[PDB]
RNA sequence: GUGAGAUUGUGAAGGGAUCUCGCAGGUAUCGUGAGGGAAGUAUGGGGUAGUACGAGAGGAACUCCCAUGCCGUGCCUCUAGUUUCUGGGGUUUGUCGAACGGCAAGUGCCCCGAAGCCAUCGCACGGUGGUUCUCGGCUGAACGCCUCUAAGCCAGAAGCCAAUCCCAUGUCCAGAUGCCCAC
RNA sequence: AUCGAAUCGCCACCUACAAGACUGGAGCUUGCUCCCUCGAAGGCGCCAAGUAUAUUCAUGAUCACAAGAAA
RNA sequence: AGCGACGUCGCUUUUUGAUCCUUCGAUGUCGGCUCUUCCUAACCUAGCGCCGCAGAAGACGCUAAGGGUUGGAUUGUUCACCCACUGACAGGGAACGUGAGCUGGGUUUAGACCGUCGUGAGACAGGUUGGUUUUACCCUACUUAGCUGGAAAUUGCGAGAAAAGAUUAUCCGCGCAAAGCGGAGGCAGUCCGUCUGGGUCUGCCGUUCGGUGGCAUGUGCUUGGCGCUGCCAUCUC
RNA sequence: UUAGGGAUAUGUGGCGUCAAAACUUAUGGGCUCAUUCUCGAUACGUGAAAAGGGUGUUGGUGGAUAAAUCCACCGGCCCCGAAAAUGGAUGACGCUUAAGCCCAAUUAGUGGUUGCCCAUUAUUCCUUUGGUAAGGGCGGAAACAAACGGAGAAAGUGUAGCCCUUCCGAUGUAGAUGUGGCCUGGAGGUUAGGACGAAGCUUAUGGCGUGAGCCUAAGAUGGACCGGCCUCUAGUGCAGAUCUUGGUUGGCGUAGCAAAGAUCUAACGGAGAUAUACAACAUGCAACGUUGGAUACUGGAGCGGGGAAGGAUUUCGUGCCAACGGCACUCGU
RNA sequence: AAGUUUGAAAAGCACUUUGGAAAGAGAGUGAAAUAGAACCUGAAGUCGUGACAAAGACAAUGGAAGUACCUCCAUUUCAACGGCCAGAACCAGCCCUACUGCAUUAUCCUGUCGGGGGUCAAAAUCCGGCGGGCAAAAGUGCAAGAAUUUUGGGUCUUGG
């Protein structure tokens, strides 16, 4: 007999299985459609999550109560040192699926990259890529590099670039990984020979974020959520916890099925995982693409604040530390905890709208400590509210 | 490589010569689906190795909106409690055919899976089979025979396009691609074929004359 | 063939024969994606407009813009909840002679409390093509006219299929590559 | 290297395409006449590299997996 | 349009009967809560036909089950009624879904009271208050979590490429290709047998690699540091 | 309509694949197009459909006006009428020049006259067994050594059947009976075996019987009894009773051993270690007692000191660790 | 509940050796120690261990019928030889296939003349009259035609 009162089911059956992701890497499962008019460009970039702050900006959206007014929007900072491009790869198109054709390796790879192939590197003989670096040259090795490029030109549909992160140039000793995270990046636009022209010029050269993305563009992110380990049905799905009096415990689901089918359906909520599942968010709009402190300090200064400052809060990002390299600053939450690699990819969803086409102008960026309640924006603002202090009255006696 | 290193090492240790088994390759353009599959199913139980080719162009009787619905009624049937174990639904026409065959084979016995495993279908005509021998045809499965031309029919590849078989364009571009490469090569040979075709009538002249009267008898002259 | 090992019921040591097994992969990365899952849905306000319509009384809607309800996937900058950090302070009884330091009351109790976790109690984001039904038509006979149909065609629903999204080669990928072996 | 194997048609002329209310070419009279290559043939292989004067074959002892293996 | 009497033909199994086929060495027997799914005879949501459709509101019908379908007072209630919101507060199935999921208000015991009936013990499908809700560690299902073989689905040696274009020779790049074109280290000693050829070793000199010593530029970039290219030279290869 | 087998032929049902037969037969005639429970297609099996409708198509009957046409009515197939709850069913795939419906045929106006497949059926052949069974032979015809054509022949219900030829039947619950019919403990007889290995036991030990069963082989099993045959005799044949008793077993190294707060360190004891084929951790782990020290509990209604009921050597000292104190003991009631 | 029944006799394992001990490895007694204390025989069931057979998920077993590899159990054969395996001839029986005659035709055959019909004109389909007759063959009804009567096949479905 029917259920007394209807209510929407809990959870989204399309994210099944709830399954701990095969990779922490968060690769893009697709890339945007080729326009094949626009000049070739790289469609995505690897990025490390640092933390969150809020900002103050003033909206321009005719028709709203917020119309010309200031609004405080939380924002996530993601540092993004230059990626290096080690390889070119291209894809023949067959009546079943794409298929790779070959791959053309750059003539020099760092130890960051071939750090991948071993699982214990320093005690290895460290021979990765030893033989091609030897065979990539002389004669029989100039030819074979040339015929696989010619294979791409004739037989390839899609052409991608193998690019890895630089974990030296990012000096963060809480991330711990000295293996270089590797992904493929698709080159969209131009004819197939125009893609090979670009990709062949990228090899061995770094790629900064600002070449891939623009400040006020939106970018959708591919990342792996924070793993909670096995969780009950009430945290895993919505399940409206049962009344107090119940025997054998109240956080369970009560009826997991009818007599018939005599089985438990795949749609009934159970316990497990509630995992580090992979996810691709949409339309996360870039507020700021910064630049490294070494090059251009005054990262968090504006045409409004005008106080020499940086995006790293007082006392660093908790559990992360100072953001040394150039970073994207991005409105809203991004899935995954601090430290995790993520990929920003050129947005797939069609972007025509007031919200998603706008020029972002930030009034303020909050550098106050994220430990406790930070009431000071800079270390100078703090030394003004205190001044001379017992440990300071001492250190001058060292003089 | 697909072969193990040993059966490459064995074949090289015993040398001999490369081998290919005697294989049939049936074109399939405008062969009736359920008639061509039966004939194939009975030749797989007799121990024949069959390569079906151009499955996209198989036909079915009746309107296209009708046979779409027949396949959509086939999508409606899945295992409700755990569909990953529910009946599977193949889209690509080469798969529609190996099912129409398969359900006509005793597939639950080791000879039913031994027969099926000897069939290979394809979309188009893949290079793996373009030039090996001459394509064969099943004259009781043909459309210009089996269907009254007045009746509407379907092309299996167009029906399966509007279910989830999205490779249709990729195939149409590979058929446009080969049929040129073949007919460029075909007309290229017209210089040679006419040489031989001339050298038979030119040989019939200076060939010994008591034999040519035999060829005129038994008819090859 | 070559390497290894066995032949264990009633002693030891020989030799012979025979049987079984190994004899080429291993390890590391980037990907394809068949099949299966599948998701966003609904309202209000601005405006159109006191307009269409109507004797009047009355009184709509689309493009567009802005919000919200329900659901979904996240997140912790803010605000809120939580504190076994027994963190700092207070405080009652007992207790080490007093003080200091504490300690016992299964965390004595009280106020504040970071990190973490977390709330429609906070914050972010949630979209594209096609085939069709109903129906309205075009051309047009059967049937000298007529007719949306008999042949052909157009337009076309929150339905159905694919894109996006989730797991993915027992879908045994002769997809690509790193390195050592074997041939 | 075990291994002794069941299989017994080769091809750089088939291994291009299309149509079947139609495909050799044509004329009015539109179902007949006329023209051509005559509209019913992938080639080759089947024991002298070629149809003619030749030339080892046994005793593997009447059948036996063909005791044969690069057309 | 919308209805439609007197008649008449069916469908459904969400009513109650009728029967008594299965279960009495036992299928836990009302209702709510929770949770999922299915059906369409469609309440709202999408598209449309028609009207006694001017507009507004609505009637009737068609495709359509993707989505949605509430907060409470009283009642053990299912049912029912009223309050309030809403775009709407549609009808149902799944052993009248759902008790090793719960709850135990009702029914259905032992105590007890009343009414009616009986001489009486006691009865009542009447009223009342109180009255134990047991077990999963097995198999499957399901939810997550690992290990691992395998195409003759473990064997056969039983050979099939969504490959490429040719005989031991293409040696390679290009070309749909035809046509046609640009580019190919050499010398002196060895073994072995098919146009001289093959198979290696060795001596000799070269180009493209390789790795040692000096000088700038591009890139990045520290915890004034980490690393790579670049020209020349030498060395090794 | 069923004894155990072979052949040929068939019945009901069939010949597109599953699946044997038209490798999709004919040189047979018509009719049918059916868009989400998807046209139709095994009688019995409403195991699904009606009334009513249709200028869908294909036939027919009646009347009428004259280049053919019009009106009424009646069929065939097909369509609308036709809405249920897990995904699902002509049996599945699928079929449309049917692999659908009606009718018809047998290699097709070419000669008349059996296309093909499948039964525990029919016909026939072989083998068995039983008859209300039928018949024959049974007075030894004669001859006949090894060495370098043989052997039986019983006057008989039943046997390894006295022999032979013939004919018919042969399945079966409850039940009835038959057997010269199998097994078991014993008693009367008879004939044998056994330390050169009895009963018992074990075996990919074979042989015989339709079967109960028998018998031989082997034991690198055993250590003293025992077989056949006639007759007698009975506590005489096991898989099942929520059968009885003993044992074992999967579940399973699983549930679990979670009230009463709690132990720590050093030295000494002890087999219980500091246990190793080019340094120490990475290769002897955990656990025990006593003494000293630390910390903590009981908190005088006490894990304090004494008695009754009840127990009766648990008391005490030395030794001791097999079992016992559901973990451990070097300790102990 | 429980044979305490080791063996003929305790000859009830001295001694060496590893162990804290229990015990283990040796040795010794005895015909047997796999008669070592519960000790004769030592079953079923379940478990371990070496070897080996393989094996997909159809729960497993089961029927029938082969084959693969073992077995070494049985019987048989080993030379003017066979009870084994193959072919080929002939004989009886059985089965199958090929080979054909007797009747029958008339609502017919074929002339011709009248119609009648059509066509440019004819013929034909069609009705009637009058002649003649055999469509020489018909999908008429019955069929007996000796298959070594110097030549049909099969019998691994029978026996020689």
């Amino acid at each position: 007999s029917h259920c007394k009162f209807e209510h929407p089911r809990h959870g989204h059956l399309g994210f099944l299985p709830r399954k701990r992701s095969r990779q922490i890497r968060g690769r893009a499962r697709a890339f945007p459609k080729d326009d094949a008019t626009q000049k070739p460009h790289l469609t995505s970039f690897m990025v490390f999550k640092a933390g969150m702050t809020h900002i103050v900006r003033d909206v321009d959206r005719p028709g709203s109560k917020v119309n010309k007014k200031e609004v405080v929007e939380p924002v996530t900072i993601l540092e993004a040192p230059p990626m290096v491009i080690v390889g070119i790869v291209g894809y023949r198109q067959t009546p079943v699926g794409l298929k790779t054709i070959g791959t053309v390796w750059a003539h020099h790879t760092s130890v960051e990259f071939r750090r991948r192939y071993y699982k214990n590197w320093k005690q290895s003989a460290q021979l990765a890529f030893s033989r091609q670096k030897q065979f990539a040259n002389t004669k029989e090795g100039k030819v074979a590099e040339a015929r696989t490029l010619n294979a791409f030109a004739k037989k390839a549909s899609v052409i991608r670039v193998i690019a890895h992160t630089q974990l030296r140039k990012l000096r963060n000793h809480r991330v711990g990984v000295k293996k270089a995270h590797v992904q493929e990046i698709q080159v969209n636009g131009g004819s197939v020979a125009a893609k090979i022209a670009l990709a062949k010029s990228l090899l061995e050269k770094e790629v900064r974020v600002d070449s891939v993305f623009q400040q006020s563009e939106a970018c959708d992110v591919c990342s792996v959520t924070k793993g909670h380990g096995t969780e009950g049905v009430v945290k895993r799905w919505g399940v409206a916890c049962l009344p107090r009096k119940t025997h054998r415990g109240l956080r369970k689901v009560a009826c997991i099925g009818a007599w018939h089918p005599a089985r438990v359906m795949y749609t009934v909520a159970r316990a497990g995982q509630h995992g580090y599942h992979h996810r691709t968010q949409l339309n996360k709009k870039i507020y700021q693409i910064g630049r490294s402190v070494a090059v251009e300090p005054n990262q968090a200064t504006t045409t409004y604040d005008l106080t020499a400052k940086t995006i790293t809060p007082m006392g660093g990002f908790v559990g992360y530390g100072t953001v040394r390299n150039d970073y994207v600053m991005l409105k809203g939450s991004v899935s995954g905890p601090r430290r995790r690699v993520m990929t920003l990819r050129r947005p797939m969803a069609p972007q025509t709208s007031r919200q998603l086409k706008e020029k972002i102008v930030l009034k303020f960026i909050d550098t106050s400590s994220k430990i406790g309640h930070g009431r000071f924006q800079t270390k100078k603002e703090k030394n003004q509210w205190f001044g001379p202090l017992k440990k300071d009255r001492i250190r001058r006696e060292e003089r | 490589a697909f072969p193990s290193r040993k059966d490459a090492s064995r074949a090289q240790r015993k040398s001999a010569k490369k081998h290919r088994p005697e294989i049939i390759v049936i074109d399939l353009k405008d062969h009736v689906l359920g008639r061509a599959a039966a004939v194939v199913a009975k030749q797989l139980l007799l121990g024949k190795k069959i390569t079906v080719v151009r499955c996209e162009q198989l036909n079915i009787a009746g309107t296209e909106i009708r046979n779409k619905i027949k396949y959509l009624q086939y999508l409606r049937k899945r295992k409700l409690t755990n569909p990953t174990k529910g009946p599977f639904h193949h889209r690509a026409p080469s798969d529609v055919f190996v099912r129409t065959v398969r359900s006509m084979l005793p597939r639950y016995t080791k000879r039913g899976m031994k027969a099926l495993n000897s069939l290979v279908a394809y979309e188009g005509i893949p290079p793996n089979v373009v030039r090996t021998g001459g394509r064969v045809v099943i004259p009781r499965a043909q459309r210009h025979v089996c269907y009254r031309s007045e009746r509407p029919y379907t092309v299996l590849g167009n029906m399966c396009k509007h279910v989830g078989w999205k490779y249709s364009d990729v195939v149409a571009n590979l058929e446009k691609a080969r049929v040129e490469k073949a007919s460029r090569h075909h007309e290229k040979q017209a210089k040679l074929r006419d040489a031989w075709k001339s050298a038979r009538k030119e040989a019939l002249a200076k060939m010994p004359k008591h034999n040519v009267e035999v060829l005129k008898k038994f008819g090859y002259a």
